[PDB]
């Protein structure tokens, strides 16, 4: 199949806060070429901590705008063919990548958008 | 109302500029992805490039990508596609077209068409002539380049016509025709329009 | 970065003919249009799923593993058109080869005469059928497949000049050759 991975880095009064990580990166996602599309039949949806997950700190990937959470991606879905980009994709959705100082304080950094096509041509895989 | 409108084209040095113009109407442009497709004569459709022009989203082609431009007025409602260094490979009829979404971010596909215009990337110069009982016809020679427009009586009424297309004289230029009612020659003043239109050659005769 | 394979790039059939034009690393994004030559083409089909509102139910798109497949059910007259399959997304556009797709009628053949303001600077100079002093340098010319007719149109066209003022006075059809070339008076 085809992995689909997604870096989440940053290096953190509030010292932690406001990590400057911007390493936010996708696999040979050429951003000028377009969203890394899916052109295989299966594919490996792959969510990866590079950010230092001190115990003080973690992530989410918890998406409002679209029906799935990454992750639920890899369980056999309905789709036709699928692009993953981190540009806007119009029609489409966006996954918001909040980071937490704490439980008492979050807020976002990047945003994960996935294109989307009709009905059930093609189906993820959580191998 | 539903228009795409492809404008600014014609004959063209080697290596010159040109700047298409794709005029829209019955619906806003940047809600949409604007792509270019060319046909070169005799041949099939080649890729070019796109625009999402609300996002400013602008992707191209393999070929033409260090040579040609893509943008879009969206308060003009307009996009625009500017070529320069151009060679006889770039030299066809070029269109304009309309890609809509799917409820999902593929798109649906390229929903609009124009009927486009054609560009010639040639060196050479651009002045035709017209010239009309056998069983029970307008002549066009000497022309450079295309395309060359035929009617008869403004486009009153052409049904049965066959229009033949541009005859190759191996010198350089063309040449081509177009013609049926047997029992009623004298009943009205038939005569053809033809135009010719980087000649600037148009005379009813 | 995937290319497209179609084929075949010429298919005439008849009537009633289920024409299968068929194309083929992929997905559930790619489009089917016609095209008459030198006009707008038109959406016939998309992500090889279900038509345009308004496109005839005879066209039908679908795909098995790493094969699209367009076909039509009854072939109809205005059917006559090249069509393209189209990959990729709102942003890819990428086609193919191209797929170009029958009673015998009778030829009546017209040629006429020179005109009389053609002759001033020194120069002088095929009806709806189906089938397909002798020189190819007088030349002629091919129309494409009419709409309901199915038919074509040929030319005659007399590449000659006053150099050959009244060098000949006096059709070249393939059972009786039509010799309706006239002379002068
Ligand atoms: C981001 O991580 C990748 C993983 O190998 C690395 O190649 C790249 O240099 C990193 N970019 C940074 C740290 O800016
Ligand atoms: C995109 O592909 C081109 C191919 O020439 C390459 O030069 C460029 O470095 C690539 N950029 C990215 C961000 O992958």
């Amino acid at each position: 199949h085809t992995f689909i991975v997604l870096y989440v880095d940053f290096k953190p009064k509030c010292f932690n806060c406001y990590p400057a990580g911007v390493n936010i990166t996708l696999a040979n996602f050429n951003e000028t070429k377009g969203p890394l599309c899916v052109d295989t039949s299966h594919f490996t949806t792959k969510y990866v901590a590079v950010y230092a997950n001190v115990g003080r700190w973690s992530a989410s990937i918890n998406t409002g705008n679209c029906p799935f959470s990454f992750g639920k991606v890899n369980n056999f879905v309905k789709f036709g063919s699928v692009c993953f980009s981190l540009k806007d994709i119009p029609g489409g959705c966006a996954m918001p990548i909040v980071a937490n100082w704490a439980y008492s304080k979050y807020y976002t950094i990047g945003s994960l958008y996935v294109s989307w096509s009709d009905g059930d041509g093609i189906t993820g895989v959580p191998q | 109302e539903v228009q795409l409108v492809e404008s600014g084209g014609g004959l063209v040095q080697p290596g010159g500029s040109l700047r298409l113009s794709c005029a829209a109407s019955g619906f806003n442009i940047s809600s949409s992805y604007i792509h270019w497709v060319r046909q070169a004569p005799g041949k099939g459709l080649e890729w070019v490039a796109s625009i999402y022009s609300s996002y400013g989203y602008t992707y191209y082609a393999d070929s033409v990508k260090g040579r040609f431009t893509i943008s879009a007025d969206t308060s003009k409602n307009t996009a625009y596609l500017q070529m320069n260094s151009l060679r006889a490979e770039d030299t066809a009829v070029y269109y304009c077209a309309r890609w809509w979404i799917t409820f999902g971010g593929a798109g649906g596909g390229l929903d609009y068409w124009g009927q486009g215009t054609l560009v010639t990337v040639s060196s050479a110069s651009t002045g035709p002539s017209v010239f009309p009982s056998k069983s029970t016809g307008c002549l066009v020679k000497d022309y450079f380049p295309e395309p060359v427009t035929v009617s008869w009586n403004s486009g009153a009424l052409t049904s049965g016509v066959h229009t033949f297309p541009a005859v190759l004289q191996s010198s350089g230029l063309y040449s081509l025709s177009s013609v049926v009612p047997s029992s009623s020659l004298g009943t009205q003043t038939y005569i053809c329009n033809v135009n010719h239109k980087p000649s600037n050659t148009k005379v009813d005769k | 970065d995937i290319q497209m394979t179609q084929s075949p790039s010429s298919l005439s059939a008849s009537v009633g003919d289920r024409v299968t034009i068929t194309c083929r690393s992929v997905s559930s994004a790619v489009a089917w249009y016609q095209q008459k030559p030198g006009k707008a083409p038109k959406l016939l089909i998309y992500s090889a799923s279900s038509l345009y509102s308004g496109v005839p139910s005879r066209f039908s798109g679908s795909r098995s593993g790493t094969d699209f497949t367009l076909t039509i059910s009854s072939l109809q007259p205005e059917d006559f058109a090249t069509y393209y399959c189209q990959q990729g997304y709102a942003w890819r556009n990428t086609f193919g080869q191209g797929t170009k797709v029958r009673t015998v009628a009778a030829p009546s053949v017209f040629i006429f005469p020179p005109s009389d303001s053609q002759l001033k600077s020194g120069t002088a100079s095929l009806n709806n059928f189906y089938p397909r002093a002798l020189q190819g340098n007088s030349q002629e010319s091919v129309t494409e497949q009419d709409s309901k007719d199915s038919t074509y149109s040929l030319s005659s066209t007399l590449t000659l000049s006053k150099a050959d003022y009244e060098k000949h006075k006096v059709c070249e059809v393939t059972s009786s050759p039509v010799t309706k070339s006239f002379n002068r008076g």
